[PDB]
């Protein structure tokens, strides 16, 4: 098929 | 108004969108979108600052991310550390944020009545964050712990390794997450004041000319306009220039390289990358989208088809990948079978052949046109989004598009530009290529280590003979462009609402072979339907062997329909097919117009299925790996897994599945499908733009197909066995202990089982959960910093329920446990002292949460499907349960805590799963003394030594 975030909580 | 530089014009929206919109640019340069939706139960805002990791100082890796954590921790209009998240919690809200290369994006939601209060607490993040010193020392642990979780994850390892093999002087090389070393240890040693550095970064970069805001509520546009201006024009404009990165992190020396890498999981992958200019400005013609669409196609004639036929690969991803302002990438990425790993040079050759076929045929307007039309339909008929995600996504794109064009920009596609297509294609060449291969077979043959993750790898120049043989790629007759997509929907009529249409699903068929629930959509009016089917057979899960066979068969079937179904997915018609513990699940979603054709094809294949030997071996081998690979999942994920295994009546383990799998042969699979299919019951929800008569029609044809091809006959009522939860003894405490061999962190889940689900027992549990929810996160994480992952909340399974805590931490589980117990006591004291006003705030928040209306069709289906597969069928549940909740008193919640959860409760039922870190041995509130637990030695022995609960009784 057709075709990276650090968060505060998961 | 002098606060507002400019009001924007009409914001182009979908015709089907009933929300109202206004864009504006405040005088300080903040871009704004206001969304008025007077039906919304939750309002929402987001703000996106066009700065991130790519701007961290080179000697304090992770600053912007850390800064992003810190903004939650007090402002000095609201200096109380947890004021923001306690407010959201008491008003049904929730919040989160992320840092990427160029953006830091914050967002919340809250009950529509408390927008202003939420918003004002939020706006302070951007005016005067405290960065309190002691909160800084605590929260760096949360950051460190977040890195820790990722260290052994294959995707992060790869993400950072790419960064580390390009220009080391380029900011693309930066480590963006941060950790205890980069944020605290190395800065102390260097004499750096990390507090100043947070403030300095915030002051230098959190400028209004780099911010966009989006606000969604019940209020009229004018009111929301006043609100924004009130809260955000105070934000200072520092006139920061937008960072640009015109030099590609991959220069000449970083090209024609090969990287061989050792993964943590047993995976084999090939990553092929070309550097490309930033294509963002061409968004109108999107040549990158066009080429990804072709290169990544999965239908007949595609590059995948051939590679898959050669037995080289199973999955492929192609297209453009984001970089930053100034650079991008084009990737083609595949998985490798065991043959595929021996044939990498050939796989790549084939990639170039396909590319060369594109060159030879030149750009195809008809293809571009079909993408354009399909996007236009998808946009006409888009589901209504949840507010939180929607404010966040939109806040991000106001940086890229004029106010007037933001809703449309990431959908609509405009001028065919053959020339830009050739310019991109002409970058996709062997002299321009980077190759990476990931496989356990390089274990012991690598000579380099990535500095942050510890990734083991090797780098080699690709030899000139290889590049040359690739440059000479002739054409290969096995590659053709896609044929015209015949799944494109064309019938969009919303059939009128029938005389006796129901508000909840009605049971319109009830035979031995099928229970059929139907509801014609009465809320959304989009030409779309959801068709959900549970097929019961006792042979899906009777034993490990069989459970493996159910799974394999469904995979083999999906693998076989994939060429045909891909087209359908592009046209917004999709499906999901998987084995369950009861037998199979099938779901078809999307435009109603061609659903019956795809549905019919699926049942037909499923019942007349002929297995390809070569496929069978490949997929079996991938599944084997998939089963071993569980060892490298996270400790907290391990703890949840073992608990499910312990508390469910029958459950096969990965070890049992893995053991039984060598025995699965081609001939036994072939014998298995007819047996699986011979006797069945089908329970179904058909929900959408569809009629009673059509529903029956759809069901009849599912039956008539199974009946015809598979000779399927009905199942007995008594053969319809749902499974039970283990029933824990009053005052019991059990612990199961296992070790994660990969992650050097530990995980734990503690389960306080309460009783069968029911109106009262449901709402006792959910209210308590609500009361302790943010205090748990605040204490266990924010105050005590046990780990980045800290969760608490209700556990529902098999009709039973209870309260759970999950935590992942560097601390040993025995310790985590005392802390949770200490916290429980703090919680009790806190409920005794809380005001009636506070308590009703909580009732009210829970109430809003449970009554929040579905915004799209499939969320409404999921609610009904919930009630169906759980066999409780209580479709009016939210009303009943909220009316009941409203009745509950503080005293009630206390008595319930005291009878079920307190450490010396007469009915405490406690099970803990402890997962020890790789490396571990086999001030604060007062923790209470706990009993010696009974150590579970064997899961079977444990299940057998205990009673089993009843099943829950049904409604309609
Ligand atoms: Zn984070």
């Amino acid at each position: 098929d057709a075709e990276k975030l650090v968060f505060f909580a998961e | 108004n002098p606060a507002i530089k400019r009001i924007g014009n009409h914001i182009t929206k979908s015709p089907e969108d009933k929300r109202e919109y206004r864009g504006l640019e405040l005088a300080n340069g903040i871009k704004v979108l206001l969304i008025s939706d007077p039906t919304t139960d939750k309002s929402s805002a987001a703000l996106d600052v066009h700065i991130g990791s790519l701007s961290d100082p080179p000697n304090i890796a992770g600053l912007s991310h850390f800064l992003q954590h810190m903004l939650f921790l007090g402002t000095k209009k609201y200096p109380k550390e947890n004021e923001y998240s306690q407010f959201l919690s008491e008003h049904a809200g929730s919040s989160n944020a992320f840092t990427s290369g160029e953006h830091t994006n914050y967002y919340f939601d809250v009950s529509h009545e408390h927008l202003e209060g939420a918003l004002d607490r939020f706006a302070q993040f951007f005016l005067s964050p405290l960065f309190d010193e002691s909160a800084k020392d605590r929260e760096v642990n949360a950051v460190d712990s977040e890195h820790e979780k990722n260290v052994m994850n294959d995707a992060w390892r790869l993400f950072q390794l790419e960064k580390a093999t390009g220009n080391p002087k380029h900011p693309f090389s930066k480590f963006g997450t941060g950790n205890k070393y980069t944020l605290e240890t190395r800065p102390n040693q260097e004499g750096i004041d990390v507090r100043q550095e947070l403030l300095k970064f915030h002051s230098a970069y959190y400028s209004s000319n780099l911010m966009a805001v989006v606000v969604l509520g019940r209020e009229s546009l004018d009111d929301l306009t006043n609100l924004v201006v009130k809260l955000f024009s105070e934000v200072e404009n520092k006139n920061v220039p937008l960072p640009e990165f015109p030099e590609h992190p991959f220069q000449e020396e970083h090209l024609k390289q090969l990287y061989k890498i050792v993964p943590i999981k047993d995976i084999r992958n090939l990553y092929v990358t070309f550097p490309i200019p930033d294509l963002q400005k061409y968004y109108k013609s999107n040549p990158g989208h066009y080429l990804g669409h072709l290169i990544g196609h999965e239908g007949p004639g595609s590059l995948l088809s051939e590679l898959k036929s050669k037995g080289w690969v199973n999955t492929l991803v192609g297209g453009q990948k984001e970089g930053a302002r100034g650079f991008m990438f084009f990737i083609i990425n595949v998985d490798l079978t065991e043959e595929g790993l021996l044939h990498v040079e050939d796989i790549i050759l084939h990639m170039f052949q396909y590319i060369q076929k594109l060159r030879a045929e030149g750009p195809q307007e008809w293809v571009f046109q079909e993408l354009k039309d399909l996007n236009a339909v998808a946009f006409r008929f888009k589901d209504k989004e949840r507010p939180r995600g929607y404010t966040s996504k939109i806040a991000g794109i106001l940086h890229y598009y004029p106010l007037e064009e933001v809703l449309t920009a990431e959908y609509l596609l405009e001028e065919f530009r053959p020339d830009l297509i050739e310019m991109v294609l002409d970058k996709l060449r062997p002299e321009n290529v980077r190759v990476a291969i990931v496989s356990k077979s390089f274990e012991g043959k690598t000579d380099r280590t990535e500095e942050w993750y510890g990734t083991q790898y090797k780098q080699e120049a690709i030899p000139d003979e290889v590049i040359k043989k690739w440059q000479n790629a002739d054409l290969n007759g096995k590659f053709k462009l896609p044929t015209k997509n015949e799944f494109i929907p064309t019938n969009f009529e919303i059939l009128p609402l029938e005389k006796e249409a129901t508000p909840y699903p009605a049971l319109i068929k009830d035979t031995a072979m099928s229970k059929l629930w139907f509801k014609q959509d009465d809320k959304f009016f989009l030409p779309k339907a959801n068709l959900n089917f549970e097929f019961f057979s006792p042979f899906a899960y009777v034993d490990p062997l069989h459970s493996n066979m159910a799974y394999l068969y469904l995979e083999l079937l999906k693998d076989s329909l994939n060429e045909y179904a891909y087209a359908a997915e592009l046209a917004g018609l999709s499906y999901d097919l998987q084995n369950t513990i009861y037998g199979m699940y099938l779901s078809v979603k999307g435009y109603n117009d061609k659903q019956p054709i795809l549905l019919k094809k699926i049942i037909e294949k499923m019942a007349t299925f002929e297995i390809d030997e070569k496929r069978f071996e490949i997929i079996k081998e991938a599944y084997m790996r998939s089963l071993n690979n569980f060892r490298a999942e996270q400790p907290h994920q391990h703890a949840m897994y073992y608990l499910r295994l312990l508390m469910t009546e029958v459950a096969w383990t990965k070890d049992e599945l893995k053991e039984a799998l060598d025995d699965v042969t081609l001939p036994r699979l072939k014998a298995f499908i007819p047996q699986l299919l011979s006797r069945l019951h089908i329970e179904a929800l058909l929900h959408g733009n569809i009629t009673k008569q059509a529903a029956l029609g759809i069901m009849q044809m599912v039956e008539d197909t199974l009946i015809e091809h598979a000779h399927t006959k009905p199942l007995l009522p008594s053969q319809l066995v749902r499974y039970r939860e283990v029933q824990l003894p009053d005052r019991g405490w059990f612990v199961y202990q296992q070790r994660n061999e990969v992650h050097n962190n530990s995980g734990i889940e503690i389960y306080y089982q309460t009783d069968m689900q029911s109106t009262s027992e449901n709402m006792f549990l959910e209210l308590f959960a609500q009361i302790i929810s943010e205090p748990a996160f605040n204490t266990l994480r924010t105050k005590e910093q046990l780990g980045y992952i800290v969760f608490s909340g209700p556990r529902r399974a098999n009709g039973i329920q209870g309260l759970r805590f999950i935590i992942q931490s560097e601390k040993p589980p025995h310790y985590l446990e005392s802390r949770v117990e200490a916290f429980l006591i703090t919680m009790e004291k806190s409920i005794e002292d809380m005001t009636e006003e506070a308590f009703q705030k909580h009732i009210q928040a829970l109430a809003i949460r449970r009554l929040d209306k579905p915004k799209k069709l499939s969320a409404e289906s999921a609610k009904y499907w919930g009630e169906i597969i759980s066999q409780q069928y209580n479709f009016d549940r939210d009303n009943t349960e909220v009316a009941y909740l409203k009745t509950l008193t503080k005293e009630d919640i206390i008595k319930f805590y005291k009878e079920m959860l307190a450490v010396d409760a007469p009915r405490r039922h406690k099970v803990s799963v402890h997962v020890l870190a790789r490396e571990m041995d086999s001030n604060l509130s007062q923790a209470p003394a706990l009993p010696q637990p009974e150590v579970i030695q064997n899961m079977t022995e444990f299940k057998r030594g205990l009673p089993l609960f009843p099943l829950v009784k049904p409604h309609i």
